[PDB]
């Protein structure tokens, strides 16, 4: 019953195990064309890039109200995956969101884990599509949502950052929608961990990672976590990103973006 | 079972053809106000609302793609001399090509750019374009950017880019032009492009659109109580 | 009963469903 | 060469048509076809998806972030319903902003057994007992638990399980029925009901929450495609 | 035997079809007076006499549909100045859809609604709908009601309902405009919809109406002398 | 593509004839039938019904 | 003297009799 | 003699279309190939030549 | 699937590609 | 040398001679 | 290639060459 999840290297076993949610049911693999014209092997770091990486621990509280990430931009600081990715042109990669998030059996509170693929986002201010690059990828910190919409008026320092509102998840869509999207629902009542596997979705066969975004990950707290009496309380939810099968070609000189 | 699934099937769900935009055309001198001799339209769906939020349930999609055009005019004077049939030139412009810049340019020659000779009075022009992605699918929701701001570039102006577009110019313009000759009426005529698209395969579903639009984006500015008021234990 | 079909142009993409 | 004749409905642009028509670009190359993940073959696996409903619209929390969200305490009633909504899939407010819902404005006509779900996101320690029931039209509407206990109803359970499942059948005397609120062809009602108190040990909050979801099984079927109401554009 | 009985089967008793309504539609700017730059009609049988004594012989029956529209123009001034063609929009729009309410709204899209754009001068268009009852049968002469005030109602107005009614909008409404601009001049256009069926399978026969109607139900108020007079042993 | 030629008669609206037309709403599916009794196959068995004639017509 | 019948359309409905 | 029915798209002169058309000058006879050297058959045997591409642009 | 081809005249270059 | 005749019409008298 | 020819009318002289 107990899942034995490891894929490369390292290794998140578990004292109480729930489920496994694949994306769209058909798990992640290679390039199979026998037909294909390049036969020649590109870079496949399968078993030497797969660590469990664990991005930055956020405090989840009363009043606030949500958290979103890009990928494969939660990965471009730390790793040896943020080298194989400045260095080459292009690649493709299938991600194992793992997110838990433990507590007693005191507490109560629902969360809700998402994966929507491209996930774009709304501006703040009355210029349309105007963003710039730093804001445009938190990296691994993440973002924050906002409860209700709060446009910017100051014309002079142009602040071009998102705002997105929690109810509309920044695409434009109601939140009792959201999930045709693949899911996994963290209910506290029951289980502390979660997982997702996604596989490489886009239109391209192969694509480049520095200039496009394929998943983001955004968590919802489905009802609030309330205690016995207090009105104050802080637990973490920790996420944990792992590729899978991935591969890149071309290289080139090395590019480094500027983040402000 | 005997319950027909096949009348909401994808080829059927997108059967119906719809509006996609409405352009003006003129026929009089230039004066100093718009010149009004020819318009170009920006090819594109998310012009109006029918089709944009019917189309954006889904992530991926190809299919192919079929047009048809309605013609119809007026005049602007009461007693006016009864003037003679027209007739409307429907040019479609790839990028790269040359942008016309006036009434009668070289590049309305048609060298080699496909185009229609429409007769006004008859029945609505009819044509199919096959699929003209460079991609395995056309991209609905683009995420990323055009470039990237390095950081040893000169500036910041230079390598500033444009949030969700792929393209600068999205797949090429229209071009619509009077055949005939400068009169001293003028007919006023608009032209109502529809589109039916044919032999779609999505991928990817999303939920769809609730906020009105606001521009080509994704974003929103007004109206922003998407639901109603009614009692809770009250039916 | 089944009815007649003929593509009536070489081109592929402007058949009917 | 062949004696012809015009048929009466020639020269008419049928909005809905599978005609042939000329190709604007011959001998062109399409970009084959690859594996992308997801591929929705048909629009009725989108009403299959497990989707949350709205329930509570008062006046302050309506499209706010709370609406999702069914407050069932411990100081409630024994003897007054919990929530409650007719089962008009496209034109009550408390469905028609659903993925359930989102599909059937873009249908006239319906058919299925849908089922729904609930969840309840409360501590470990307390548990409770919840009756939900059904009551097909051409009664008054069920308020209180002595005249709703009649119909199909389920005694869904906290302490086990956290997860009803509710088979809602398909009871009608037409065979489609209509996505408009129109008084001959009605749905039904739904209902639920605190079978016993909330118990809840000391230390623990007393202001559990309860979602609420829809879905719809294998035998539902639209059909005649027409367009919405939900979008807008003043312009 | 050598009598053909087939010139008088149920195929062709129904082969011959007739007129069912007489639909306006104007083009000037919205005066004082009543703004007919567009005309809803409500889609029935019951607003013409051939044809509603010739199928009210029967109680239940299924048919298919075949429409025809014939579009004629006037004017209104003595030497007018000479107009252009026109292009008129017959657009149908099922229950539930959004009811348009001026010359240009987002609805006029035909997003998904199936429409046919029709040009003047040209043959009279002759489409075909299919078997479109939520029942196994169409439905003359409907007996009960809608709705039922029941006993523990609030009050009387909300539990009554409207005699011999299965539905308040029966089958949608057909809409029709005209695409081209307004004029300083106004043209007035006259629309007779034709109506044919076909395929027709009927059951349980009735004697036929004989005093004339009075509004759409089968009600009477004049003319209450149905036969003449003549002696009796007088051939 | 091949000669035609439009014989007299063509654009012309008879109110009788069986020609075809466009199907305004395609991949329809149809309610299947059942067996509802008394079921009409040709007019000739109303004329066959035993009916009541009025036969005294005076002012009164 | 038999004549030639052809549904020219993929629906049903759309024919004669 | 034949029920027609004009399809959507009658009347329009495409700019790339294979319909027939009627020949002008008949029963014409043609003059016979010959082979002559150097046949391109396809436009991709042109980007395949060796072609000198031009580097330096200074105002000089 | 191919499609139906016949040149109607007998002119030789009064045909298609 | 003969020619093609199909009376296209299910009616007798609505044919040629 | 030769093509496909039908004379439609039972007169003799309403041919072609
Ligand atoms: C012979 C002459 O005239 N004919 C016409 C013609 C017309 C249009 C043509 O190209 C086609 C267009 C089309 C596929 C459009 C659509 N489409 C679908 C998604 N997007 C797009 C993507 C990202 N940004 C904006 C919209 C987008 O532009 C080609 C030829
Ligand atoms: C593509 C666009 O335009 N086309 C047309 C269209 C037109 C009519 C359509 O629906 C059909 C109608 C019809 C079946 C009507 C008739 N009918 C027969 C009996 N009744 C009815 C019943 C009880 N009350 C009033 C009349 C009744 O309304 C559908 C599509």
């Amino acid at each position: 019953r107990v899942l034995q999840l490891t894929i490369g290297n390292s290794t998140i076993t578990t004292q109480e195990a729930a489920n496994s949610v694949v994306a769209y049911g058909r798990w992640p693999e290679f390039i199979r064309d026998d037909e294909a014209n390049p036969v020649d092997q590109p870079t496949e770091p399968d078993v030497a890039t797969c660590r469990f990486y664990t991005l930055d621990t956020v405090m989840w509280g009363k009043e606030s109200k949500g958290w979103w990430w890009k990928l494969p931009d939660a990965l471009r600081d730390m790793g040896l995956f943020g080298q194989n990715m400045y260095y080459h042109y292009l690649g493709r990669s299938g991600y194992t969101v793992h997110v838990q998030c433990n507590a007693s059996k005191f507490h109560q509170g629902a969360l809700g884990v998402f994966a929507i693929p491209e996930y774009c986002l709304a501006g703040d201010s009355d210029k349309q599509r105007y963003t710039s690059y730093a804001n445009a990828n938190p990296g691994e910190k993440g973002g924050k949502f906002y409860s209700q919409f709060n446009r910017d008026t100051a014309v002079t320092s142009p602040k071009r950052e998102f705002c997105p509102v929690d109810y509309l998840l920044g695409c434009g869509v109601l939140l009792g929608n959201a999930f045709v999207y693949p899911h996994q629902i963290i209910n506290l009542r029951t289980n502390n961990s979660a997982t997702i596997v996604l596989p490489y979705v886009n239109a391209m066969a192969i694509d480049s990672m520095v200039k496009h975004n394929n998943w983001g990950i955004a968590i919802l707290p489905l009802s609030p976590l309330d205690f016995a009496q207090e009105s104050s309380v802080e637990i973490p939810i920790t996420v944990t990103i792992a590729p899978m099968c991935s591969e890149f070609n071309g290289l080139r000189n090395v590019t480094a973006p500027k983040f402000q | 079972q005997r319950r027909s699934r096949s009348e909401s099937t994808i080829e059927s769900f997108f059967a119906r053809g719809a509006c996609v935009a409405i352009i003006e055309v003129d026929n009089e001198e230039p004066t100093t106000r718009a010149q009004k001799l020819f318009a170009m339209w920006r090819i594109t769906y998310k012009d109006t609302v029918q089709l944009r939020r019917k189309l954006e349930f889904f992530t991926y999609s190809r299919f192919d793609m079929e047009l048809t055009f309605v013609v119809t005019a007026n005049f602007t004077n009461t007693n006016n001399g009864h003037a003679l049939n027209q007739v409307y030139q429907i040019m479609y412009i790839p990028p790269g090509a040359p942008t016309p810049k006036s009434w009668d340019d070289y590049t309305w020659q048609t060298s080699s750019n496909p185009s229609i000779f429409y007769t006004y009075g008859a029945a609505p022009a009819r044509i199919s374009v096959p699929y003209v992605g460079l991609a395995n699918a056309y991209s609905h929701f683009y995420d990323g950017f055009a470039k990237v701001p390095l950081k040893t570039d000169a500036n910041d102006q230079i390598g500033d880019s444009l949030y969700s577009a792929m393209t600068v110019d999205d797949f090429g313009v229209l071009a619509i032009r009077v055949v005939n000759d400068h009169n001293p009426t003028k007919v006023t005529s608009k032209v109502r492009i529809y589109m039916k698209p044919k032999h779609v395969r999505v991928w990817c579903p999303r939920p769809p659109r609730a906020v009105p639009y606001y521009g080509p984006g994704v974003d929103y500015k007004d109206n922003l109580n998407p639901l109603s008021e009614k009692g809770l234990t009250t039916y | 009963i089944n009815y007649t079909t003929i593509n009536y142009y070489k081109d592929s993409a402007s058949n009917a469903a | 060469g062949l004696p012809v004749l015009n048929t009466p409905g020639s020269n008419q642009y049928l909005t809905s048509d599978n005609y042939q028509s000329p190709c604007a670009i011959p001998e062109f190359d399409v970009t084959p076809p690859i594996d992308i993940p997801g591929e929705v073959k048909n629009m009725m696996e989108l009403a299959e998806i497990d989707t949350m409903i709205p329930l509570n619209l008062e006046n302050t929390k309506r499209n706010t972030m709370d609406m999702y969200r069914v407050t069932l305490s411990d100081s409630a009633d024994l003897s007054q319903p919990i929530l409650c909504f007719s089962l008009s899939p496209a034109s009550d407010p408390r469905l028609s902003h659903t993925m359930l819902g989102e599909v059937l404005n873009y249908y006239t006509h319906w058919a299925g057994s849908l089922k729904f779900t609930f969840l309840f996101c409360g501590s470990m320690m307390a548990t409770g007992k919840i009756l939900v029931a059904y009551a097909p039209p051409g009664a008054q509407p069920p308020t209180s638990r002595k005249e709703a206990m009649l119909g199909t109803h389920v005694i869904w359970d906290l302490g086990l399980q956290s997860s009803c499942t509710m088979v809602v059948p398909w009871i009608s005397n037409v065979t489609y029925r209509q996505t408009t609120q129109d008084s001959f062809t009605e749905g039904g009602y739904i209902s639920m009901f605190y079978q016993t108190r909330i118990v809840v040990p000391l230390s623990t909050p007393k202001s559990m929450s309860m979602l609420g979801f829809v879905s719809a099984c294998n035998d539902f079927s639209v059909r005649l495609l027409r367009d919405t109401t939900h979008i807008s554009q003043s312009a």
